[PDB]
């Protein structure tokens, strides 16, 4: 209880005393002792997971499967274990076990579905959903039906020039999302799921007013914030946008997810804080610099700042000279994508489109370096002015 | 005239299935 | 619209300095979005709420879903749609004060909008860019839910 | 000297956004500490440490976009800086003036680190390779190849034999600074390596990852000495202890974990910073460790001997 | 595993006594909202215009 608190500390200590008594109690029935130390010692392993004392939560696992080894959960967070440590090779194979021990396991089949999705296997990562609602045990299962619909949305991200293949998809899911709501009237990925379809048919009124409906019940669904602060940012209401990315940042991630980081780059860039645009983007490049998306979005950030301080005469010279190397370095930037640039993730022709700007405006930049310098001089005569008038009084 | 450039992100309306629930379990 | 501000608040305390009145009482709020701060003094007769609720807070110019700005008197024939309609707590008055972080040297960050409810006090403290729809010395109506989770 | 791990010296607000990185060295021509800060507001400002505080002494200005790591010379009165230009730039500690600014291409400065003879200074590249600027020189003098991608961390051993770099596809390369040829790669970490630090004896290599695990490999052997668990968030930076009983490690989650090497636990965690911790180092002695983060604030703690 | 298998009902044992409250479908469930009602208000919109009405 004090885990499901958040009490780690107070759990840690509970769990252990259950653990030191257990060994008093179990005097009295060894066997029903040593399943209360399995249930404790895995909820001290899920604990210690949560904890980072990964050296003991794997023991507590071991332990319960050298006692205890038919276990599911054990296979399952040893391969969640390893999801955490990326290793989706190594996660697979303990959530491979598990469906080796029972077939039928749906959070088995799902955790090595989640690997498959996030590789984008969307086929593979299918066949995982689709074998558990044609088991009995399992036919009632809202998370698998759910998950192809998921499935199908998650092909709606992909661009697939021919939008029938997406449409056939988008009916595919919006009939899963539609029943799944019917029969279960507190679904909240039924409802969302109806209006990411409306939202990729295009219908954002609806969508966002969905969204937000769903959100009153919930604040701890990140997509819920994501989907309402991209409507936002379609709707133009930038400063919401970029509140709910700058939140949504500090509330579910621990570390800057690049994902949110962008997504607030989007809004930051029509929001006017291109200062914070420029910042952001540069923080999202130190975070992952080998993403060519993310290394275009700061190229394009330093050319759309320069083009304000190149358009107009009053900026000064340490703006233009920030200005013109930024510049270089962002054509520099475009030029080296253009090299080295992951194909796979961007339209090449906007990299050589960029390119071409930056260049251009960098021409026209060396002029200003020569125009700032008289500026700094024309006050200076005034001052002057200013003095003698001062030894007149 | 070439429609403007908006920041390089693709676009996602997600639906993400929540993390397993293996929370600890009562006596 | 009319909207000048939205976000979801919970009561944190209900007249910690001890209740003066009667029928009213003092919430210190916060909200969860934007990280708003309020002070807000509701009929606790009428509108009995406890320490730790939710509700959702839209401060508008106007009742009107279509934002056309009534007039301030009180009718009670009204036949527009109305937004309290799907709203459980209203209030309305006047902003009497504005206050942030201004210094001679530079403006403020962070914008604190003073409201009085006709009486009921109100203060929604926040940052310079949500308070943007305020403005001193204006009629605005509380729109308010609490949520029912 | 306090016998528990403790907040020495803090300040606040240093600047105008996040400060990516701080270096400790020890100026041998005066016996006087030097602390070193580089920030995103592209300033590097040098503290002097003195009495057990730091007095702001130089305010550094030249980098474009905001500078990536910073270290200090243990040799020379000299202080280096990389920014995400990819530029390095040399400072003068005793006159706090910019000495010399390498322009080595976009991707050729990242993550710096000096030699333990200062002479050098490596720095990681997106081409997988590990650039070695002269502190005189200024120019590219060699360039370590991993083949692998981005190299995200570099650290060189105290006893300037090896130079450890992580890389992005979370493998972890060793090279012989002498010959500049690859001596080991590790399989490390399944996930970006952020940081690595050799011990004082040079015998055990730490790396840090987005995974929130720490790994120890023996640098001469290259085989896997120990496994460490217990950042809550990505690993950002670590420090060995010049005493080579403890070193230290810094994260996203805010906070900054100190290991006993022998027991392999964490000694302490210290939550003085408000926000993610990029960069921590210890002095040339070990019994204080400096620390920087997205808080703007830098912040110096004395450890127990 | 004919040593393993024999513990099975063991482990029924130790989660029979075990209990947890959110699971895979439960997981999807609100706290006290129903969806249902104004949802399907929506689709009653929708639903014309996916007829082309």
């Amino acid at each position: 209880l004090h885990f499901r608190l958040g009490n780690l500390g107070e759990a840690k200590k509970y769990f252990l005393a259950s653990l030191d008594r257990a060994k008093a109690e179990a005097e009295h029935d060894e066997h029903y002792y040593n399943a209360i130390s399995v249930t404790t010692s895995y909820n001290l392993a899920r604990l210690y997971e949560a904890m980072c004392e990964f050296h003991e939560a794997e023991k507590l696992y071991k332990n319960i499967l050298r006692e205890h080894p038919n276990y599911v959960d054990c296979y399952l967070r040893l391969g969640a274990m390893a999801r955490d440590k990326g290793n989706f090779y190594e996660a697979s194979d303990w959530f491979k076990e598990a469906l080796q021990i029972n077939q039928d396991h749906p959070d088995a089949w799902s955790l090595i579905g989640n690997l498959h999705l996030a590789k984008q296997e969307w086929g593979p990562g299918q066949k995982k959903f689709e074998r558990i609602l044609k088991q009995p045990s399992t036919q009632s299962d809202t998370y698998s039906m759910l998950a192809l619909g998921n499935v199908w949305l998650q092909t709606l991200h992909q661009p697939t020039r021919d939008r029938e293949k997406e449409k056939r998809h988008q009916d595919r899911a919006l009939a899963i999302y539609k029943q799944v709501l019917r029969n279960d009237a507190k679904n909240l990925y039924a409802a969302n799921g109806i209006g990411a379809v409306l939202a990729h048919k295009g219908y954002f009124r609806e969508a966002r007013d969905v969204f937000a409906q769903v959100r009153e019940a919930t604040a701890d669904i990140s997509d819920v914030w994501l989907n309402l602060a991209h409507i936002y940012v379609e709707q133009k209401q930038y400063i919401s946008a970029v509140q709910m990315y700058e939140n949504c940042l500090r509330k579910f991630y621990k570390h800057q997810n690049t994902e949110v980081v962008l997504y607030l780059a989007r809004a930051l860039f029509k929001c006017g804080k291109l200062q914070e645009c420029k910042q952001t983007l540069l923080k999202a490049r130190h975070v992952a610099p080998s993403d060519t998306v993310l290394m275009f979005n700061v190229a394009l950030v330093l050319q759309r700042l320069a083009t304000s301080v190149l358009k107009d005469e009053k900026s000064n010279l340490k703006e233009v000279l920030n200005a013109v190397k930024e510049l270089e370095l962002a054509h520099r930037y475009f030029s080296y994508l253009s090299k080295v640039g992951d194909k796979m993730r961007f339209d090449l022709a906007l990299a050589a489109t960029e390119a071409r700007q930056c260049s251009d405006l960098l021409s026209q930049a060396q002029y200003h370096v020569a125009r700032a310098r008289k500026q700094d001089e024309e006050e200076r005569e005034l001052r002057a002015k200013q003095e003698q008038e001062k030894e007149l009084l | 005239l070439p429609e403007r450039s908006g920041v390089v992100c693709r676009v996602k309306y997600c639906n993400s299935l929540p993390d397993i629930p293996f929370d600890p379990k009562f006596i | 619209a009319g909207i000048l501000f939205e976000d979801i608040f919970d009561v944190k305390d209900i007249d910690p300095e001890g209740k003066k009145f009667d029928r009213v009482s003092r919430l210190h709020c916060e909200s969860e979005s934007f990280k708003m701060d309020l002070i807000l003094d509701v009929n606790i007769q009428i509108y009995p709420v406890d320490l730790g609720d939710k509700f959702r807070l839209v401060i508008a110019s106007t009742l009107y879903e279509d934002g056309t700005l009534d007039d301030g008197e009180y009718n009670p024939t009204d036949d527009r749609p109305s937004r309290a309609d799907q709203f459980e707590y209203v209030m309305y008055g006047k902003v009497y004060r504005i206050e942030g972080d201004e210094t001679s040297t530079e403006a403020a960050t962070r914008l604190s909008a003073y409201v009085s409810y006709g009486g009921l006090l109100m203060r929604l403290q926040g940052d310079a860019n949500n308070l943007h729809g305020f403005e001193v010395d204006s009629r605005v109506y509380l729109l308010m839910k609490k949520l029912a989770f | 000297m306090t016998n528990q791990y403790g907040i020495l010296f803090k300040q606040e607000q240093a600047h105008d956004d996040a400060i990516w990185s701080v270096a400790w060295g020890t100026n041998k021509k005066e016996n006087s500490e030097t602390v070193v800060t580089g920030s995103l507001d592209d300033l590097v400002k040098v503290w002097k440490w003195r009495d057990e505080r730091l007095d702001l002494q130089w305010s550094l200005e030249g980098h474009q976009l905001g500078v990536v790591s910073v270290d200090i010379s243990h040799t020379l009165p000299i202080a280096a800086s990389s920014s995400l230009d990819a530029h390095i730039r040399l400072w003068d500690l005793e006159n706090g003036k910019q000495i010399k600014s390498i322009d080595a291409g976009p991707v050729d400065a990242w993550t710096l680190a000096f030699s333990p003879d200062s002479q050098y200074l490596a720095t990681g590249t997106h081409v997988g390779k590990v650039n070695i600027f002269g502190v005189e020189s200024g120019k590219k003098e060699y360039s370590l190849d991993t083949r692998g991608k981005f190299i995200l961390s570099i650290a060189y051993s105290p006893d300037g034999k090896y130079l450890a770099s992580g890389a992005i596809d979370g493998i972890i390369n060793i090279f012989d600074i002498a010959t500049g040829k690859l001596l080991h790669t590790l399989e490390g970490h399944a996930m970006p390596i952020r940081s690595l630090t050799f011990s004082p004896d040079s015998q055990l290599l730490v790396t840090a990852s987005d995974d929130g695990y720490i790994k120890i490999y023996d640098v001469q052997h290259a085989n896997l000495a120990g496994t460490l668990s217990g950042h809550a968030s990505w690993v950002l930076n670590v420090a060995f202890c010049p005493d080579d009983t403890h070193f230290v490690s810094s994260s996203s989650d805010k906070s900054v974990k100190v290991w006993d090497v022998g027991t392999r636990t964490c000694v302490h965690t210290f939550f003085d910073h408000q926000d993610q911790v990029w960069g921590v180092k210890y002095n040339g002695n070990g019994s204080k460790i400096v620390s920087v983060g997205d808080d703007q604030e830098i912040h110096i703690y004395d450890c127990p001997i | 595993r004919s040593f393993v298998d024999a513990e099975v009902d063991v482990t029924r044992d130790i989660v029979s006594r075990e209990r947890v409250w959110r699971t895979r479908t439960t997981i999807l469930q609100s706290t006290g909202k129903n969806f249902s009602k104004n949802i399907f208000a929506i689709l009653q919109s929708v639903k014309a215009r996916e007829e082309g009405r």
